[PDB]
């Protein structure tokens, strides 16, 4: 009961969302077919694993999701991949002219087309459930669909469920595997229309998980494959409290409530440790203090910025596999008396701790070791307005041209959304400036 | 699914539109018959793109031939792969245009263009979702230049929402010595700045210069050109036809490639040029001697680019050697568009070469190709010769100046953009 | 808790409602810019017919 609902939008998301489920499958003991052999509780039950499955009379297991996107390529993978049985063919939605990297066609043009029976087919999910949570949507800031179909989903989400809670996994953009000139523009739209519509969202900077792949695992040239694996073990870790459930879980909304001050500030920078090959982890356990020094490192962020140049308004650190209170507690001793951690002075400097007893899973042939325990930490940091600067200025060296703006205004939208858009990012990047200024 | 309908109108249009044919049907392992002998399943996946599917798994080229004269009916129709295309496709007049635009766009092209625009919209008719068109032309004749021009505009009007794209081969002295292709040239840059969205220019002053000087062919002919010219295009659509995510969609390549709809005029270019490792192709791909259209890219600046590299080869070596030549170059990148140069890497190698790399540039440079057509056409209009070809047509001359106009209007905005700064 | 109830009710109101003023205003301009586009080439058919015209006049001459 309290059921999660995913939502995959554009390739990013859907390919994600592959490396997600394919993830739970095995942490959870489901076969591709989707039968749960250890289940005993058939077609149904008030298990932890069903706040993310369902079960059908047969015993299979089915992912509460829907992938979408605005032309078939990618999702038809899943019909005919590995995982083809898991999924009921209307979870899996598909149109026939993609946005082309162009947030109105996302929007309006060809989005308005599709959005009745996407909201049709997620209305079929909610009727299956006892008490829905709310839903988690995976998309990427940068393509058409993954920004502007995103943000309608959103915008008409808010309006069918009111304030259901709705959280993002957004993909920011990174030159080395981007696939547009035009990103910026569409990340400060999207950005800009889902801020009232999203009560958390968890950004993901490409090229900081393309470069965590080539220093941590020695990968050249990573492609989209190897970042989705690393991905899915983030996503993992932040909704296994919502998966399994033990005498140390902590509930996500429960670290939500301390990560989100005032509902614009709900961008939580992650940190995940550690990220090892298995050649080098051979002989060489990571312990407890080990991984929780390097959630410190920014190295390890899923969004390139500086922390050590902001102050924190909250800090969880969510781990699983062999921990104990014990050698947290010690870690944490040790970091607070010899890292830069600076709290504004309005709010407490703890660190909100849950453990998960069951250890992280690997996919087969991935590039990760299996570890006995990992950690993800959750931090509310100025610092993440880095991220909203270095794209702003992207934004405007093209915006001050008109560059690129044509494509936009052939498809509806106006040059006052982009005006719009752009204010209200200023105002952003103002109000982490505002909640990191000192009391008087 | 995602269909493209090709288009060749005139003598130059119809024949390299036929030796573009007979690459990519190599590439895909396809016989002049139409029937499927390759190796890969990578080769079919995306075949569709180009050709119909037919009963007996027979494969037919999507394409409509056009011309004002019957000569080239029958040499296509003789030639390598000729009877692949189906026969309805033929589009053919009678008399020509002989080399005059105002026939091709007003009058002999007028009545032809018709049962032109009848194939064009059966063949889009059972698309599942057609994404455009492509043409193949020459600006220098009558038949495909304006009558190309004209049928562009008659696309558009009932295909407005579709991608318009042209490969315009522009004229030169050094290739044909008719004295009034300069008028013809002018006429249809008139018309392609407002009607395509994408225009590959095919410079044959450039082809010829490549010949001649790189490849040490005394006096070229037709055919050495186009060798140059069907590697171009086989790289320009290597994108479309195989499954990569970079550019795959004509509109979203559009969408990457033109930061204001009127500059819309792209500079191929392709390595090697002969009869060799990463580094050299890019750098050698960045020169102006490499260029299909006779501009000095160091005499102005680019807005966007594309770089597709095909064949085997390290990628991590590819963007390296990428992100080398843009620090190295980077006065010639306008700083008010951030990482306007992106990377295509198509893991099948072309015919006869283990690697090679195709050069689609945005560049403002483009302006000295311009400028030289408006050279050639203002000194025969400052003595207004020939203009009784055209006024028998019913043309006015202030259509000219129109269009002078608007092609020196284009120029300035090259300019303007070059000049332009960040702060 | 009324006061909790009208104001999620706010929320879905304007949120329909602002959705609506540009899924319409959007529609309103991508016809209007597809309309004047059709206008420009229509205009050019016009041209082209009285060229037509013009030919045949200097043929009786
Ligand atoms: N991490 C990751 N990011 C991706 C992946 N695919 C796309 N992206 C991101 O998304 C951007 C490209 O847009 P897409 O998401 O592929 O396109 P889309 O969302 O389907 O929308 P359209 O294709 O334009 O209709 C890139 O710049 C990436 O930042 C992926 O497989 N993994
Ligand atoms: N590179 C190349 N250019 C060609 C070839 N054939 C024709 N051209 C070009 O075509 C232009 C002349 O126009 P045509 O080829 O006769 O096409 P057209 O419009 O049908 O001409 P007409 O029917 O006589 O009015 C010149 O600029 C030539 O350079 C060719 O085989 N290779
Ligand atoms: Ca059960
Ligand atoms: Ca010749
Ligand atoms: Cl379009
Ligand atoms: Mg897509
Ligand atoms: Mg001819």
């Amino acid at each position: 009961m309290r059921e999660c609902i995913s939502i995959h939008v554009g390739q990013a998301g859907v390919q994600i969302g592959n490396a997600c489920w394919e993830l739970y499958c095995l942490e959870h003991g489901i076969q591709p077919d989707g039968q749960m052999p250890s289940d005993k509780t058939i077609g149904g039950g008030d298990d932890s694993f069903n706040t993310f499955f369902s079960e059908t009379g047969a015993g299979k297991h089915v992912p509460r999701a829907v992938f979408v996107d605005l032309e078939p390529t990618v999702i038809d993978e899943v019909r005919t991949g590995t995982y083809r049985q898991l999924f009921h063919p209307e979870q899996l939605i598909t149109g026939k002219e993609d946005a082309a990297n162009n947030y109105a066609r996302g929007h309006y043009t060809i989005g308005k087309e599709i959005i009745d029976l996407v909201l049709d087919r997620i209305r079929k999910l909610a009727d299956q459930c006892t008490g829905l949570q709310g839903f988690l949507v995976f998309h990427s800031f940068g393509g058409g669909t993954g920004s502007g179909f995103t943000s309608l989903l959103m915008e008409r989400l808010s309006v069918d469920y009111g304030k259901k809670s709705k959280l993002e996994f957004s993909i920011y953009p990174a030159p080395q595997v981007s696939t547009a000139v035009v990103e910026p523009y569409n990340s400060i739209l999207t950005t800009h229309t889902t801020l009232e519509h999203s009560d958390c969202a968890f950004m993901v900077d490409n090229e900081a998980i393309y470069d965590i792949c080539r220093r941590n695992l020695d990968i050249e040239r990573p492609t989209y494959t190897n970042l989705n694996r690393l991905i899915s073990q983030i996503v993992s870790s932040i909704t296994a409290s919502l998966r399994f459930d033990g005498a140390l879980n902590v509930d996500l909304t429960e670290f939500q409530t301390n990560l989100v001050p005032y509902p614009r500030i709900h961008f939580p920078l992650a940190t995940y440790a550690p990220v090892i090959s298995a050649e080098k982890a051979y002989h060489e356990q990571l312990s407890v203090a080990e991984i929780t020094n390097a959630c410190f490192e920014p190295a390890n962020q899923m969004v390139k910025c500086d922390p050590r140049h902001g102050k924190y308004m909250a800090c969880c650190l969510l781990y699983r596999g062999d921990v104990v209170p014990k050698d947290v507690n010690a870690a944490i001793a040790t970091i607070k008396t010899k890292r830069s951690i600076q709290f504004v002075d309005w709010c407490p400097t703890g660190f909100k701790v849950g453990i998960n007893y069951q250890p992280p899973t690997v996919v087969p042939g991935g590039d990760l070791a299996k570890v006995q325990r990992a950690v993800c930490m959750l931090s509310n940091t100025t610092a993440i307005a880095e991220a909203w600067a270095r794209l702003d200025h992207k934004f405007d060296l093209m915006y001050a041209k008109r560059a690129f703006v044509h494509w936009y205004v052939g498809e509806g939208m106006e040059e006052g959304e982009f005006s719009e858009a752009r204010e209200d990012m200023a105002a952003l990047e103002k109000d982490y400036e505002e909640v990191g200024v000192d009391s008087v | 699914m995602r269909e493209i309908v090709h288009i060749q109108a005139g003598q130059c249009g119809n024949q390299i539109g036929a030796k573009f044919w007979e690459v990519i049907s190599d590439e895909h392992g396809i016989d002049p018959t139409g029937s499927y002998h390759g190796d890969s399943d990578l080769q079919l996946e995306r075949i569709n793109v180009y050709y119909n599917e037919a009963a007996g798994n027979k494969y037919v080229p999507r394409a409509i031939l056009v011309d004002l004269e019957p000569g080239t009916m029958d040499s296509v129709r003789s030639g390598p792969f000729g009877q692949i295309f189906r026969p309805d496709n033929f589009v053919f007049g009678q008399s020509g245009a002989g080399n005059n635009w105002a026939k091709g766009h007003y009058t002999e092209g007028a009545e032809l263009v018709d049962s032109v625009l009848d194939v064009v919209r059966k063949e889009s008719e059972s698309c599942d979702c057609l994404q455009g068109f492509q043409l193949t032309h020459s600006l220098g004749g009558g038949t495909g230049s304006g009558m190309g021009t004209l049928l562009i505009s008659k696309i558009r009007e009932e295909y407005p929402d579709r991608i318009m794209n042209t490969f315009s081969v522009v004229p030169s002295p050094k290739v044909s010595d008719t004295v009034v292709e300069p008028y013809n040239a002018t006429l249809s840059v008139h018309q392609l700045v407002e009607n395509t969205d994408e225009t590959y220019c095919i410079d044959n002053e450039a082809l010829y210069d490549i010949c001649f000087r790189t490849l040490k062919l005394t006096t070229p002919t037709y055919g050495d050109l186009n060798h140059l010219v069907s590697a171009t295009m086989s790289g320009v659509t290597t994108c479309l036809r195989f499954p990569g995510q970079l550019n795959a969609d004509l509109r979203k390549l559009a969408v990457n490639m033109v930061p204001f709809p009127r500059l819309h005029f792209f500079m191929p270019g392709f390595a090697p040029l002969t009869s060799l490792t990463v580094p050299e192709l890019t750098q050698q791909m960045f020169d102006a001697k490499n260029m299909m259209a006779a501009c000095d890219p160091r005499h102005g600046r680019y807005l966007t680019v594309a770089a597709v590299f095909r064949g085997r080869m390290s990628m991590k070596e590819v963007d390296e050697q990428m992100l080398n030549v843009q620090n190295k170059n980077s006065s010639y990148f306008v700083e008010w568009i951030p990482n306007n140069v992106k990377t295509a890497v198509c893991d099948i190698p072309p015919r006869g070469l283990k690697m090679s790399a195709t050069f689609i540039g945005n560049s403002t440079a483009i302006q000295e190709l311009f400028k030289r057509i408006s050279e050639q056409f203002t000194a025969m209009f400052r003595r207004k010769a020939f203009l009784h070809w055209y006024t028998g047509e019913g043309m006015d001359e202030m259509e000219f100046t129109e269009a002078e106009s608007n092609m020196n209007d284009l120029v300035s905005e090259y300019q303007q953009y070059q000049d332009a700064t960040a702060d | 808790i009324q006061k909790a109830i009208e104001e999620n009710n706010n929320f879905i109101k304007m949120a329909k409602e602002k959705l609506a003023q540009k899924m319409e205003s959007n529609k309103e301009n991508r016809e209007a810019h597809l309309a004047a586009m059709l206008e420009r080439l229509q205009e050019k058919d016009k041209h082209a017919e009285e060229v037509r015209k013009n030919k045949e006049l200097k043929e009786e001459a």
